[PDB]
């Protein structure tokens, strides 16, 4: 449950993110790669290769959906309805997967705001992402 | 991991499943229970319902598949990862199998063990079996690079 | 989210638990600690050999609970605030131990209810379970 | 668990950690992001607001602590298991300790050294702590039961 008080640190973080969004979703999703190969099954025609067009294309999608779900704070589950049904129909990428994506992510935006990156941001961004995890699972079964 | 003692617990019950039945049951739960498993199986045909899945003939067949390979393993209790190396580099390079599955048809399995068994399914018996699982989905995910 | 069907499933089989929901409660637990030992770090005080009458009294309100949440299936959050409260606030028990006690109360329910324990009926108690420990740990930060 | 290559990286970037100052903030954030935790350090004093955590004198010498004995465990690398042995047996039986906040601690540990080192806590080196934490994790759940 996001508190107002998370709500204004993710507002205020991804608002310093800004521009960099697309290019924190390609390195969050290269972090994932390297670290926990097993997410690579679910990209068998992908070109992994640091620096591919691939990555760098579909860390932009995840970026997007990511700074639109920081838009509708308040309805998460409207906000990115469309992508439950992706995940949950077509897709079909294990829950557990989730929790990698988000710990990448987190890496990532401590290595570029690390003077933004406070112990209450820190909170508010983990709670957020894993409320974005949640979402995106809820119509598996 | 296990003891000898353990080990020979395992052994002494495992000699008493009926390996078909009960690896078509396992893979057909997983696919009922835990619905995005079915990604890997859509060339099995009709999955859409609880029924359409346990009585799909490739369900049954890929399942007894699988046990027959555990049963292997059953054998191999000192050297899991030398027995499925080769599995586990298919499962990876070939079939894309997110190591995850493993550890959920190992769970599926105990309750099937359990459904089947009944109070012979004891809880000591339960705690090695959940180690075995633990073990065979540990070697199955092992060569994953 | 559990649907019509997955209501019906869960009020019918908790129904054939009947009387021995206590029982079956202790049996979960007793399983839950010899399966997965590192449960066994939030009971030091509680003497965990097998029938030990902690053990047996802490199984039946486990399994009090669950009949309370069954009754009230259309409103888990209601049903359970103070367990909530309790969980979040002082036994702190880490969100991962609710798996493994569900999972131990379905094989449980699976040994003892062979017949009625369907694929269906499986789906629709793993999904009850998932739902009542989300409940439980929704008050954690 | 990792290469001559990998030891090599992890050594020489090691070396660069500033023990105290990363010890106390990777304790004081895991405090602060999973509360739970604070179920072990009632004894600490306030831990009711993050600036009340991160600023707590104790949760500060604690972190150095935990920190220093990581850092002999980066000293064994080939021998984790031996190394925590002794500090697996104290936290299950006198401090009961769920392993599961040793994941976390890792997990916090890898944030903060990508927040303290920016750049340089490059991809490939994240990976190769990766390991790390899980291979001490590992070691201090390892004489649990
Ligand atoms: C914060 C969590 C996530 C978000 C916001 C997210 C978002 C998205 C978006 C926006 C797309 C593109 C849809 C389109 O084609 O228009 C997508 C596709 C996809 N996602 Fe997710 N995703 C997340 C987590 C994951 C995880 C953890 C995995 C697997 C490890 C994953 C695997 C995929 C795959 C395989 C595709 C399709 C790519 C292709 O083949 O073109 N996603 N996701
Ligand atoms: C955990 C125990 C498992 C064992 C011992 C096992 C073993 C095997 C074996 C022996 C084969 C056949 C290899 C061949 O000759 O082509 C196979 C194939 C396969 N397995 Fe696994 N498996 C296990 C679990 C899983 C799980 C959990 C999944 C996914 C839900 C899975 C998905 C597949 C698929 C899709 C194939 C290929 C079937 C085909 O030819 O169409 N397996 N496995
Ligand atoms: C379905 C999941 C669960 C339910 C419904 C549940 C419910 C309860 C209830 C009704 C109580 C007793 C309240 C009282 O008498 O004061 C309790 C206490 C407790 N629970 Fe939970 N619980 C669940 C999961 C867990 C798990 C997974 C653990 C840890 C492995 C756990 C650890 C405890 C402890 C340590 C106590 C206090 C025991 C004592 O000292 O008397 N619970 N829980
Ligand atoms: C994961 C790396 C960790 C290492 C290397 C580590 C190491 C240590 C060491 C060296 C001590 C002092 C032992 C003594 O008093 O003889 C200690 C104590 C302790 N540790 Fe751990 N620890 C780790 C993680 C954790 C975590 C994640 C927690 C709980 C969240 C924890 C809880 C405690 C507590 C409560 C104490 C006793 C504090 C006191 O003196 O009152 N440790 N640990």
């Amino acid at each position: 449950v996001l508190s107002a008080a998370d709500k204004g640190n993710v507002k205020a973080a991804w608002g310093k993110v800004g521009g960099h969004a697309a290019e924190y979703g390609a390195e969050a999703l290269e972090r994932m790669f390297l670290s926990f190969p097993t997410t690579k099954t679910y990209f068998p025609h992908f070109d992994l290769s640091h620096g591919s067009a691939q990555v760098k294309g579909h860390g932009a999608k995840v970026a997007a959906a990511l700074t639109k779900a920081v838009e509708h704070l308040d309805d998460l589950p409207g906000a990115l309805s469309e992508l439950s049904d992706l995940h949950a129909h077509k897709l079909r990428v294990d829950p557990v997967n989730f929790k990698l994506l988000s710990h990448s992510l987190l890496v990532t935006l401590a290595s570029h705001l690390p003077s933004d990156f406070t112990p209450a941001v820190h909170a508010s961004l983990d709670k957020f992402l894993a409320n974005v995890s949640t979402v995106l699972t809820s119509k598996y079964r | 991991m296990l003891t000898a003692e353990e080990k020979a617990a395992v052994t002494a019950f495992w000699g008493k499943v009926k390996v078909d039945e009960v690896g078509g049951e396992a893979l057909g739960r997983l696919l009922v229970v835990y619905p995005w498993t079915q990604r890997f199986f859509e060339s099995f045909g009709d999955l859409s319902t609880a029924d359409a899945v346990m009585n799909n003939p490739k369900v049954k067949a890929h399942g007894k598949k699988v046990l027959d390979s555990f049963s292997n393993g059953m054998k191999h209790l000192d050297d899991l990862k030398g027995t499925f190396a080769a599995l586990s580099e298919l499962h990876c390079d070939k079939l894309h199998v997110d190591p995850e599955n493993f550890k959920l048809l190992g769970n599926v399995l105990v309750v099937v063990l359990a459904r089947n068994f009944g109070k012979e399914f004891t809880p000591v018996l339960q705690a090695d079996f959940q180690k075995v699982v633990a073990g065979v989905a540990n070697a199955l995910a092992h060569r994953y690079h």
